[PDB]
């Protein structure tokens, strides 16, 4: 219920940024391949804008699905 | 009076730009937390123009 | 006073701690119009009439 929006489109690192300034919730992302290491890679990357979602809510907690 | 329309008369702090707030939690103006029930300085936060 | 001939006290040249009034839980009713009780103690006026 209350879906204001719906959409359908260790070697990999997926990166995201979540920002909640004024109207609606901004999301940016990138993908890069990496070496099989527990730490983040030293080579530079930049994240590209995706969406500004109609959630309207502050957000304070989150999780990942395996 | 038409009582269907409401405005929030009380809140803990001012809304940020385009912040939106449905919450009906009792506003504590009083000395003591209100346990989710009305009382002296324990106000219901939405009021009608009527 | 009798209500057909009510008494007005003019209030001036003094500090109005309205919290002395609105925190008085002995009162059978408190209401306020144009101002929330927690905001009253910030305001200033030329005269007040009780």
């Amino acid at each position: 219920n209350n879906c204001t929006f719906e959409y359908v489109s260790f070697k990999n690192l997926r990166e995201f940024v979540f920002k909640n300034i004024d109207g609606y919730f901004k999301i940016y992302s990138k993908h890069t391949p990496i070496n099989l290491v527990r730490g983040l890679p030293q080579g530079f990357s930049a994240l590209e804008p995706l969406v500004d979602l109609p959630i309207g809510i502050n957000i304070t907690r989150f999780q990942t699905l395996l | 009076g038409n009582y269907n329309y409401l405005y929030r008369l009380f809140r803990k702090s001012n809304l940020k730009p385009f912040e939106r707030d449905i919450s009906t939690e009792i506003y504590q103006a009083g000395s003591t937390p209100c346990n989710g029930v009305k009382g002296f300085n324990c106000y219901f936060p939405l009021q009608s123009y009527g | 006073a009798s209500v057909y001939a009510w008494n007005r006290k003019r209030i001036s040249n003094c500090v109005a701690d309205y919290s002395v009034l609105y925190n008085s839980a002995s009162f059978s009713t408190f209401k306020c119009y144009g101002v929330s009780p927690t905001k009253l103690n910030d305001l200033c006026f030329t005269n007040v009439y009780a």
